[PDB]
DNA sequence: TTTTTT
C-alpha cells in the first residue's frame, strides 16, 4: 500500500538521477565495488602492520610530515619503487628542487620510469598534479614539500610581501580540484609536508605543518616521521633509527605507530623490520641477543641476524608471509 | 583569563589548545600572574586541594625547580604533577597515596615543561 | 589491450603538461640532464671528501654554522676563492657588516671580481640574492651571518619591541621564493649562520641556529665548524684547528667529519691535508714522529713534513693526484 | 566581589559573580584545615549566596552563636549536625533547642591565591 | 593563515 508507493518512488528518483548524472552515479553502498579500498606497500613492513589495511590506501590523499633529515623523501622513494616493483606507473613533483636521480635509482626506483616535475610555482605544481590524475595512466603522484607550492603571486613578488593565506586557499582550492579526480582515476598523491613552529600556542604542541588546514581534512592517512636514533657501526654512523606514527587513519584504527631503520644507500632494512616482527610473533627465538629461528641459531645481534636472513631469502619470505598473516589489522584481498 | 584545554591529574592524557572560554578573572591574583586554565581531569593531586574538574591556573614559562607544582608534557601527552629531576630521569610526584610517581626516562622521550600551578578556581 | 591505452593516455598527459607549461615542466627522472649534481671545490680535500660528491653541490642551498671565531667566513672565501680560480663569478651579502677586504685577498680572493652588498635590512639582502640567482651571471652567492638578517619592521621599530618571530617568516618566504630561482640558474647560495642557547632544555646540545626551521628544511648541505685548538709556531698562535661535521647531507652520506688547520693569512692549509690524507692511505709512510716518502725519510714532526711538501712541487702533485683518485667516492671526471 | 573576613574551618577581587550558581555575593578567607577533603583548604576564598532557606546535603555557611563557620549540614527536627570533612576532625552538633543557629548563604565555589 | 626567540 504505502511501502509500495515509497519504494515506486524511490526506484523511479534512482532511475532519473542515473540518467541525468551517469550510471554509476547513484548506487547501494554494498553493491559499490569502486569504494573498496585497495592498498599499496610502503616499503617498511612495520609500517604496512601500522597502518592497518596493509599499506598506504589507493585513491585517497596521504600526507607524510616531520622534521629535517626525518626520512620523508626516502620512505616516499620506497613507496614509488615498492609501487614500480608491480608494474605501476608513478611521479614525482620535486617542489624542493632537491631530488637526487642517483640516490633515488639506490633505493630501488627505476628512474628511466619515473616522471620527475620541477614546478615554478604552486599553481604548476598542483595543475600538473591534476592533469597526471585525470589522465588516469599514473598510479602514485607525490608532492614534494607542500611547504615549497609556492603561489605565483608571491613569486611574482617581493620578499617580505603579505600574502596572507594565500598558499592555504591555493592548497584548499587544489584538494577540492583534486579528491574526486584522484578517486576517480584510483591514484594515490602522497603530499609531502614540512615542520614550522606556531606562535602564541599557550598549550600543547607548537608544532604545525605547512599549507593550511584542508590537507588535513582531505588526507585519509597522516604520518609523523621522527628521527629517534642513529645506527652506528662502532664511529661511523651509517643509518638512522626512525619511528612513523600514524597521527591520522581513515582506513584502519589510527595512533599506531612503527619503527625501522633507513639505511643510508639502501632505504629502509626490510629484513631488520622482519627479524624484529619475527621475534615479535615468536616465531624467531632470541635469547639475549641470539636469534635462532626453528632451533637453529641464525646469529647474534640485529645486523648479524639481518645478514643471515639476506643470505637465507626462503626463510625471510616465509617469516614475512607469516607476520603479514597475524600482525594486519585489516588484511587486504 | 582563557581556558584552553585539559591536564591529567594522573596518567597523562593528549590534550589540544582549544579556547572553550574566555573567564572573568583578574590574572594579577596569581603570583605569578596566570596566563591560563586548565579544567584539572583526576585526583592525583587532590592532596593540595586541586580536585578533578577545577580549573588550575597556570602560568606560562619554562624554568622551574625541584619541589614546585608544574604543567609537563611527556611525548604530546600533558600532565600535572611535583617535578623531580635528576640527570636523565625525571620524576613526576603525584600528591595522592594510591596514585605512584611517573617516571620520563629523559634519554628517549620528549619531555616539556609547560607552565607552573599558581592557584585553583572552581565552580 | 589496456596497457596501450595506458600509455596512449599518458603520451597524451606528457604532451598537455608540456604545452601547457614549458618543454622541460614534465619529463622522466631518467633523461633528465639538469637533475645532476655537480659539485665545486671547498677549499679543503678533507672536507670534499667528508661530503662525499666531492664538494658543495651547485643550484643547492648550503648552510655553514659554528661558534664564534670557528672559521665560517673563512670557509667560505675560501669556497669564492675557489670558484672564483674557475672562471665563476660571486657574491658577498654581507650582513654583518665584518667582511676585511684584505683578508679576503690574502686568503685567495679576487677582490676585484667580487660582489660585495652591505644590505640594510634582510628583506634587501633576500631581493639582492633573488636577483643574482634570477640573473644567472652568479655561481656562488654567500650571505653572511643569516643571524644579522634583519627584517624591516625589526630595523623600524626600537630595541626591546617584541616581533615574535619575524625573521623566520622572512626566511620561510626567501627558501620558498629562491629554491628554485638557485635550481634553474645553477647557483651555489651559502648560507653563514650563528649558534644560539636554547631556553629551557631537558635533554641535549642546546643548540639552536638562528633564522628558524626554513634553512634546515630546504639547506641541500649543512655544517658544524668548531674550533677545537691552537696550532703554534713555537708560541705564537699561528692557525686553528677546525672540525667540520657534516651534519646533514643530501648529496651522499652525512654525519662525516673532516680535520683542517687554519692558518691566519693563508686561509686552509691545503698541503697539511695532502700529508694526512696521504698517511691514511699509506702513501705516506708514518714511522713515529718521522715521515718518508718510497723509502725517503721527508722530515719529522707534521710542521716539517709540510714544509717539504712545500718545498717540492712534484711530489706533492703525484700524492694529491693518487690520494683524489682513492678516496673522492664520486669522481665527476 | 568583596571580602568580608575570615571563616572558621580586605579588598574587592575582581571576579565576576555569575560564574557560580547560585549567584555568589561575597566570599571569606579559609581560617582551619577541617574543609580538606572536599577542596576547601586553608586561605581561600569561598563564595556565599545569601539566601536563608536550605535543604540537606549542600555545604552551608552557618553562624552558630556569631561564631562564623562552614560544613554540611545535616538537619533533622531539633538537631542539626555541621558534619565537616576530615578524619582528624568531629562533627559539631547543633542541638537546636539552646543555641540560635542562622544560615547564611552557600557555599557555591572556591579561589585560591 | 603565517612564523620562533634567548
Ligand atoms: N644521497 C644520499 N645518500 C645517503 N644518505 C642520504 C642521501 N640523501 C639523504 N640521505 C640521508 O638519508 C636520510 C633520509 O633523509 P631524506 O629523506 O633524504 O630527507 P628528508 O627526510 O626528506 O628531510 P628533508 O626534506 O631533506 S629536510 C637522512 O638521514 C639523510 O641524511
Ligand atoms: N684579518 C684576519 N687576519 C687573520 N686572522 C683573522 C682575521 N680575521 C679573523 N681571523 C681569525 O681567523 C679565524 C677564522 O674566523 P673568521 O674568519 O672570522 O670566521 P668566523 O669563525 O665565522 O668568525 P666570525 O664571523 O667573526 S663569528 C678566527 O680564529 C679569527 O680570529
Ligand atoms: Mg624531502
Ligand atoms: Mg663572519
Amino acid at each position: 500500500a504505502i511501502d509500495e508507493n515509497k519504494q515506486k518512488a524511490l526506484a523511479a528518483a534512482l532511475g532519473q538521477i542515473e540518467k541525468q548524472f551517469g550510471k554509476g552515479s547513484i548506487m547501494r553502498l554494498g553493491e559499490d565495488r569502486s569504494m573498496d579500498v585497495e592498498t599499496i606497500s610502503t616499503g617498511s613492513l612495520s609500517l604496512d602492520i601500522a597502518l592497518g589495511a596493509g599499506g598506504l590506501p589507493m585513491g585517497r590523499i596521504v600526507e607524510i610530515y616531520g622534521p629535517e633529515s626525518s626520512g620523508k623523501t626516502t620512505l616516499t622513494l620506497q613507496v614509488i619503487a615498492a609501487a614500480q616493483r608491480e608494474g605501476k606507473t608513478c611521479a614525482f613533483i620535486d617542489a624542493e628542487h632537491a631530488l637526487d636521480p642517483i640516490y633515488a635509482r639506490k633505493l630501488g626506483v627505476d628512474i628511466d620510469n619515473l616522471l620527475c616535475s620541477q614546478p615554478d610555482t604552486g599553481e604548476q605544481a598542483l595543475e600538473i598534479c591534476d592533469a597526471l590524475a585525470r589522465s588516469g595512466a599514473v598510479d602514485v603522484i607525490v608532492v614534494d614539500s607542500v611547504a615549497a607550492l609556492t603561489p605565483k603571486a608571491e613569486i611574482e613578488g617581493e620578499i617580505g610581501d603579505s600574502h596572507m593565506g594565500l598558499a592555504a586557499r591555493m592548497m584548499s582550492q587544489a584538494m577540492r580540484k583534486l579528491a574526486g579526480n584522484l578517486k576517480q582515476s584510483n591514484t594515490l598523491l602522497i603530499f609531502i609536508n614540512q615542520i614550522r613552529m606556531k606562535i602564541g600556542v599557550m598549550f600543547g604542541n607548537p608544532e604545525t605543518t605547512t599549507g593550511g588546514n584542508a590537507l588535513k581534512f582531505y588526507a585519509s592517512v597522516r604520518l609523523d616521521i621522527r628521527r629517534i636514533g642513529a645506527v652506528k657501526e662502532g664511529e661511523n654512523v651509517v643509518g638512522s633509527e626512525t619511528r612513523v606514527k600514524v597521527v591520522k587513519n581513515k582506513i584502519a584504527a589510527p595512533f599506531k605507530q612503527a619503527e625501522f631503520q633507513i639505511l643510508y644507500g639502501e632505504g629502509i632494512n626490510f629484513y631488520g623490520e622482519l627479524v624484529d616482527l619475527g621475534v615479535k610473533e615468536k616465531l624467531i627465538e632470541k635469547a639475549g641477543a641470539w636469534y635462532s629461528y626453528k632451533g637453529e641459531k641464525i646469529g647474534q645481534g640485529k645486523a648479524n641476524a639481518t645478514a643471515w636472513l639476506k643470505d637465507n631469502p626462503e626463510t625471510a619470505k616465509e617469516i614475512e608471509k607469516k607476520v603479514r598473516e597475524l600482525l594486519l589489522s585489516n588484511p587486504n584481498s | 583569563l582563557p581556558l584552553v584545554g585539559r591536564v591529567a591529574a594522573g596518567e597523562p592524557l593528549p590534550a589540544q589548545q582549544h579556547i572553550e572560554g574566555h573567564y572573568q578573572v583578574d590574572p594579577s591574583l596569581f603570583k605569578p600572574n596566570a596566563d591560563f586554565l586548565l579544567r584539572v581531569s583526576g585526583m592525583s593531586m587532590k592532596d593540595i586541594g586541586i580536585m578533578d574538574g577545577d580549573l588550575l591556573a597556570v602560568h606560562k614559562t619554562q624554568d622551574v625547580r625541584n619541589g614546585q607544582v608544574v604543567v609537563a608534557r611527556i611525548d604530546d601527552e600533558v600532565t600535572v604533577a611535583r617535578l623531580k629531576k635528576q640527570g636523565n630521569k625525571v620524576e613526576l610526584l603525584p600528591e595522592n597515596s594510591e596514585f605512584k610517581p611517573i617516571v620520563v626516562d629523559l634519554r628517549q622521550q620528549s619531555f616539556t615543561i609547560e607552565g607552573l600551578a599558581v592557584g585553583v578556581i572552581r565552580n
